[PDB]
């Protein structure tokens, strides 16, 4: 179907703060995502860590994801939108941390063929939450790996911007859990950015 | 011939005015520094390749009438507009910081930062990230929450600070 692009920054802003206004958020869904976005990377980390298993996390955390996760059944995307995040070579795979790279900073011929053939039309499935932006901003431009997310009306999917940590900006969360499959794997014209284009499939986590 | 970007500290007592500054320029947490006490600071530091002299007043306030404040607000390049997370008398005082401000210099875009200090104390929070950076967007500014005791976000918000003055010398001439 038809995918709605971003391009103007004010368009975006006003759009993701339509959405938020409707979501009707308790404090405490509100506060558990603040917490998210001041330490994401140990949160997500952990799920890594376990392969999404929170039966071992201490109560305060364990709380909170569950207030995360339901949180998502007030934050739905009215209609099919792109979200775009960047990532580093590990992201690939451990094998890929010092390999992605040649010596004047352009993405490696081989590695990336490799990472195509390891990933390119495979579904992924991402045990951390997801975070990212309505458009192509600048928190990106200087990272290895570009990934748009193609996530279809009525997707879980929320603006957080209004309560997080100026993390970037228009800050896009999705849930955790979810598989996406990888459609495209191309480079830029620059040669040393990796452009990943996924369609969004869903979380396994659905509670209520 | 060095750019000098002066910084004014602004914010209710006991806020973390002199942490904040102490923090930055000697990266040690000193608590509970003297209420009353005053004083101005120069560093040098590299903003963006660029080499430049930063100016910090800590301001006491507690006794800087109408004369002594309109002369260092009106001399002040950039203002660090300081409150405590835990304290909402202290966020319900930053607009009128941000008021007297704007009054003196007669402007309203001055290099200015919604601060939220004290991000290490969450248990305590009294004021919602969601309502400090509403307040910010209607200023037109940026609203960044620091721990001059975990010496978060501290760096970032005298260099941003810097960054906006540096900003506005580049509009003016
Ligand atoms: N936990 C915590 N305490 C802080 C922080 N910053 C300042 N304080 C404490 O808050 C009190 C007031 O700090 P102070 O720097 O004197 O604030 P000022 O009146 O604005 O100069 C002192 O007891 C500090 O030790 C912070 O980031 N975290
Ligand atoms: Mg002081």
């Amino acid at each position: 179907n038809t995918y709605q692009e971003f391009t103007n920054i004010d368009q975006a802003k006003a759009w993701g703060n339509a959405q938020y206004k409707k979501y009707g958020l308790s404090k405490s869904e509100k506060e558990a995502i603040v917490s998210y976005t001041k330490s994401a990377s140990e949160i997500n980390g952990k799920l890594r860590q376990n392969k999404g298993v929170i039966n071992g996390f201490p109560s305060n955390l364990i709380k909170q994801v569950e207030l995360l996760d339901k949180s998502f059944n007030k934050m739905k995307t009215p209609e099919n939108i792109m979200l775009f995040r960047g990532d580093d070579p590990a992201y690939l795979g451990t094998e890929f941390q010092n390999t992605l790279l040649n010596s004047n900073g352009t993405i490696n011929k081989t590695a990336f063929e490799k990472a195509k053939a390891k990933f390119l039309n495979k579904d992924r499935l991402e045990y951390g939450y997801i975070s990212t932006s309505l458009m192509n901003v600048s928190q990106f431009a200087g990272r290895p790996i570009i990934t748009k997310f193609k996530v279809a009306k009525g997707s879980k999917a929320g603006y957080i911007d209004p309560i997080s940590a100026f993390a970037g900006q228009l800050e896009m969360l999705l849930p955790r859990h979810s598989t996406y499959h990888i459609d495209d794997m191309r480079l830029s014209s620059d040669g040393k950015q990796i452009i990943i284009t996924a369609t969004m499939m869903g979380t396994a986590i659905n509670p209520k | 011939s060095l750019a000098l970007h002066k910084v004014i500290m602004v914010g209710s007592g006991g806020v973390g005015k002199s942490a904040l500054t102490l923090q930055f320029m000697y990266d040690e947490f000193v608590e509970d520094y003297e209420p009353t006490k005053a004083d101005s600071y120069r560093k040098k530091v590299v903003l963006d390749g660029e080499e430049v002299q930063i100016d910090i007043l800590d301001t006491a306030g507690q006794e800087d009438y109408a004369a002594i404040r309109d002369n260092y607000f009106r001399s002040g390049e950039g203002f660090l507009c300081v409150f405590s997370i835990t304290e909402m008398e202290s966020f319900a005082a930053t607009a009128d910081f941000r008021e007297q401000i704007l009054r003196v210099k007669e402007d309203e875009n001055v290099p200015f930062l919604l601060v939220g200090n004290k991000s290490d104390l969450e248990d305590k929070r009294q004021v919602s990230v969601e309502e400090a950076k509403n307040r910010a967007e209607q200023w037109n500014v940026n609203y960044v929450e620091t721990s001059a005791k975990t010496r978060a976000n501290v760096d970032k918000v005298f260099f941003d600070l810097m960054r906006e003055i540096r900003a506005r010398k580049m509009e003016d001439s």
